């Protein structure tokens, strides 16, 4: 059972320091080549650091001389020390196996995410939005919370025709936004009342409103 | 430093069709030194050839690379439903030792269709916590590139407008676009009738939908 | 000087197996690889192999695969050659040829310096004297033998003891129907030294020992 | 000065019509014979003269016992790992030269010498090694690398690879993967008489 | 493999001339061509190395060019000593040889001299005949001799062998063997050798008669 576990990832503030990890099976880190790539949200792959089986390390441009890979030989561990944080920094971030003319990155771990903001926990604060008078669509805002994964759901989980919610966005502040449409008919739009349920886990809050012109 | 640049930026074509995708190295390198991935959304990339032509273990004779020098491909025959993802070359060797490529998306070919537009007002709440968002539904419209020009007047703006662009459906595979223009309350006030210009492939005249 | 000393001539008989030897002098023997390229009487040259002294690598022409081995000694700086399951066809002249030192293409094959050759003949016709035979007619008239049914090859044809060596035509050997070789050599000599001067020839087939000097009288 | 006549066999070093692979570098010893480095320097066909501890206008002034003449074949993109103190694949696991290095390192390109049209594959490295090489040592054994917990019993599998690596060297690749010959001067000084001396006559 | 062809099988040329042989190509070997010259019962020498390159202790008359498909070797002025087969070998592959190019001495031409041994007592009585036709110091090497039996010319039962060009006169000499049986000898009286050559206006005939 081949695989690549990586952990220790999330929230940090910028100018910090978090520490990866990247617990491997059937592959030995300290006689292979490890790396680590990370991909920023909604962006391509970007190379961090690589290790060599005899010990050398080798860092990209933008994270020399603040990132720092090393491994536990005896955990068969790989870590990727990550000092002073910036925004840029916010990536999923896999452990990767690497062959090289041999193979290529053959194995890649399920990634961990960093996320590098000041913003502090925060609900969301939903907001209705009117249909304003075929086919009306009516919808709520999600604005002003920090923590990304955000569950809608229309009518108590019981609606799947026309429903479609937006990926968030990050705004000006840290703060993330997320828009959720659906559209209904304009002879049941007055009669059928429509409602919507952000449960926001890390957050805690169960905000649910209702949607009527 | 070797810099990856892949040609096409998205290749829409049907399922069925033959898919060949690009790479174009800086410098001429050895064909032994590229290999070719595949990340659909949410996972991590999937090597499917490397060396520039040896497919990965477990990857089908359908996914097939070849080139040298400076000029790369990977083809894929057959498109099945769930080869449409982003594609990323990848050199190795040389310094930078792993490079990668910005990635190449291929997405679902059907017929056009016109964006169903709408528009919202703020509600009273939004408006009594001091910022105004005023936002464009655009529903089932499949050629993704589609501009929504926003203006709080007759006169156009800028700077103060963010969209969300859903992916393609897994049915009717057409894109859905929400752009959201960002206002104070003091903003909000000052003009009249705000008006949301969109220009699509699906529309001959652009269609702008406004409320007072 | 760099120099390669082959083996001897060698007379084998069909379905038997040859060896050559080529002794290497004046450079590094594991330096170079060591070439064998052939030349069937007549006809053009074949490239049959290489070996590289220091690895012990071979690699052959796809004709000569599973027949020819390769082998070298570097106690003595000698390359080997074996060939076996020898037809009529690998009658020939064996050469090693040493590749390029200094110079050139690492990837290419150069024949720098070639030894001496070693020729090889293949037939299962037995050894045999040869049967010299006078050649007389019925302005400088001309006289002759006729050295006929001998194996193997070479038969040395000189005439007076090396007395004379002007308008002496010894023609190459032909290799007739039952495997012996026939030879004729002949002499321009004026007309008027024909009832003066009595001419014989010497054939000295180093094989069998067979010496004749037969002497050629105009009828 | 010492009296010898002998011109040291340089030609026999940089003009050989083979090069070593990196992996399997050769390495001659040169002694008994008078060493002229000047034309060497003044050469305009080497990309690279680097000398260390010594100066290349200097060296036709001092006498050592022993050189050594190491020679072997790379990518124009890792000529930069045949200095002390570097990393790399060919610094770490094929050639190693130490910190205290005495000697020149000279490269030049041959593209017209190692380049086939379709492709020359006669020159090999060690992709995969354990530790790094200690300096000045070879590792030319071909044994199946592990890189994974199954013990590789001799066949390469899944996770058991072939060491060695072969360098693809076309006409047409970039002058940072195009082969360049390496020769590696180390300047040996024991308490021995000095054979290898500079051409000055006293 | 690859093939090699040396359109100018046989050549000749004065002392003095300039020399051209060309070495066309199966395939595209680049330059990796190399050019030998073998002396009569000698071991090839190499003379032209990667195709123009100019072997050590070589004289500079001798030079090749060409590459890809098509190759020249060129003699700038051709001496006695030049005399012999050309090859090229390539190496784009495990080494392949041309043909050869046989170079000779071109001169004026020489009539042959005919002389007819018939077969000698000792040879009659130790059961095989052998009749003899002696071309002697003629020019071009190319010459016909026909062996006649009673007006009927006789096939199947001769072997000729030519001496290699004279190295003072660079005149050859070709020897025509006629081996018969003891009884087919008997069985006829006039042996007679015909030469075809381009030196006698009419071939010339020497005959005998099997008595006196």
């Amino acid at each position: 059972e081949v695989q690549l576990v990586e952990s220790g990832g999330g929230l940090i503030q910028p100018g910090g320091s978090l520490r990866l990890s990247c617990t491997a099976s059937e592959i030995i880190v300290s006689r292979n080549y490890m790396s680590w790539v990370r991909q920023a949200p909604g962006k391509g792959l970007e190379w961090v650091s690589l290790i060599y089986a005899g010990g050398s390390t080798f860092y990209a441009d933008s994270v020399k001389g603040r990132f720092t890979i090393s491994r536990d030989d005896s955990k068969n561990t790989l870590y990727l020390q990550m000092n002073s944080l910036r925004a840029e920094d916010t990536a999923v971030y896999y452990c990767a196996r690497d062959l090289f003319e041999a193979g290529a990155t053959d194995y890649w771990g399920q990634g961990t995410l960093v996320t590098v903001s000041s913003a502090s926990t925060k609900g969301p604060s939903v907001f209705p939005l009117a249909p304003s008078s075929g086919t009306a669509a009516l919808g709520c805002l999600v604005k002003d919370y920090f923590p990304e994964p955000v569950t809608v759901s229309w009518n108590s989980g019981a609606l799947t025709s026309g429903v479609h919610t937006f990926p968030a966005v990050l705004q000006s502040s840290g703060l993330y936004s997320l828009s959720s449409v659906v559209t209904v008919p304009s002879s049941s739009l007055g009669t059928q009342t429509y409602i919507c349920n952000v449960n926001h886990k890390p957050s805690n809050t169960k905000v649910d409103k209702r949607v009527e012109p | 430093e070797i810099v990856l640049t892949q040609s096409p930026g998205t290749l829409s074509l049907s399922p069925g069709e033959r898919a060949t995708l690009s790479c174009r190295v800086s410098q001429s390198v050895s064909s032994n030194s590229l290999a070719w991935y595949q990340q659909k959304p949410g996972q991590p990339p999937r090597l499917l050839i490397y060396g520039a032509s040896s497919r990965a273990t477990g990857i089908p004779d359908r996914f097939s690379g070849s080139g040298s020098g400076t000029d790369f491909t990977l083809t894929i025959n057959r498109l099945e439903p769930e080869d449409f993802a982003v594609y990323y070359c990848q050199q190795y060797g040389s310094s930078p030792p792993i490079t990668f490529g910005q990635g190449t998306r291929l997405e679902i070919k059907r017929t056009v269709a016109a964006p169903s537009v709408f528009i919202f007002p703020p509600s009273d709440e939004q408006l009594k916590s001091g910022t105004a968002s005023v936002v464009c539904l655009l529903n089932n419209f499949y050629p993704r590139e589609a501009k929504v020009q926003w203006k709080v007047d007759n006169a156009l703006q800028s700077g103060n407008s963010q969209e969300s662009v859903t992916e393609q459906d897994s049915k009717d595979s057409t894109y859905s676009l929400s752009s959201t223009l960002t206002l104070s309350k003091a903003d909000y006030e000052k003009h009249k009738v705000y008006a949301c210009e969109v220009t699509h492939q699906g529309l001959s005249s652009p269609v702008t939908k406004s409320f007072n | 000087q760099v120099q390669l000393v082959q083996s001897g001539a060698e007379v084998k008989k069909p379905g038997a197996s040859v060896k050559v030897s080529c002794k290497a002098s004046g450079y590094t023997f594991t330096g170079t690889y060591i070439h064998w390229v052939r030349q069937a009487p007549g006809q053009g040259l074949e490239w049959m192999g290489w070996i590289n002294p220091n690895s012990g690598g071979t690699n052959f022409a796809q004709i000569f695969q599973g027949r020819v081995t390769l082998t070298r000694d570097t106690s003595i700086s000698t390359a080997y050659m074996d060939l076996n399951r020898l037809k009529s066809d690998d009658t020939a002249v064996y050469y090693c040829a040493r590749d390029r030192v200094l110079y050139g293409r690492s990837f290419g094959w150069y024949f720098d310096v070639w030894g001496a050759g070693t020729t090889v003949t293949v037939s299962s016709a037995s050894t045999k004297g040869p049967s010299v035979f006078p050649l007389a007619p019925c302005s400088t008239a001309a006289l002759g033998c006729l050295v006929k049914d001998y194996f193997p090859e070479p038969v040395t044809v000189s005439w007076n003891s090396g007395a004379l060596t002007s308008g002496v035509h010894t023609f190459p050997a032909v290799l007739q129907s039952s495997g012996l070789y026939s030879l004729s050599s002949v002499v321009t000599v004026p007309s008027s030294s024909l009832g003066t001067k009595t001419y014989t020839c010497n054939v000295d087939h180093k094989p069998s020992n067979t010496k004749v000097d037969k002497r050629v009288e105009s009828k | 000065f010492p009296n010898i006549t002998n011109l040291c066999p340089f030609g026999e070093v940089f003009n050989a019509t083979r090069f070593a692979s990196v992996y399997a570098w050769n390495r001659k010893r040169i002694s008994n014979c008078v060493a002229d480095y000047s034309v060497l320097y003044n050469s305009a066909s080497f990309s690279t003269f680097k000398c260390y501890g010594v100066s290349p206008t200097k060296l036709n002034d001092l006498c050592f016992t022993n050189v050594y003449a190491d020679s072997f074949v790379i990518r124009g993109d890792e000529v930069r790992q045949i200095a002390p103190g570097q990393t790399g694949k060919i610094a770490d696991y094929n050639y190693k030269l130490p910190d205290d290095f005495t000697g020149c390192v000279i490269a030049w390109n041959s593209n017209n010498l190692d380049s086939k049209v379709g492709g020359n594959y006669n020159y090999l490295y060690r992709l995969f090694r354990k530790s790094n090489l200690k300096p000045f040592e070879r590792d030319i054994s071909t044994e199946i690398y592990q890189a994974g917990s199954t013990p590789c019993n001799g066949v390469e599998g899944f996770n058991c690879y072939f060491p060695l690596q072969s360098y693809g060297f076309q006409p047409t690749n970039g002058v940072g993967y195009q082969p360049y010959r390496v020769v590696v001067l180390s300047f040996e000084l024991l308490h021995a008489p000095a054979t290898v001396c500079g051409p000055k006559k006293s």
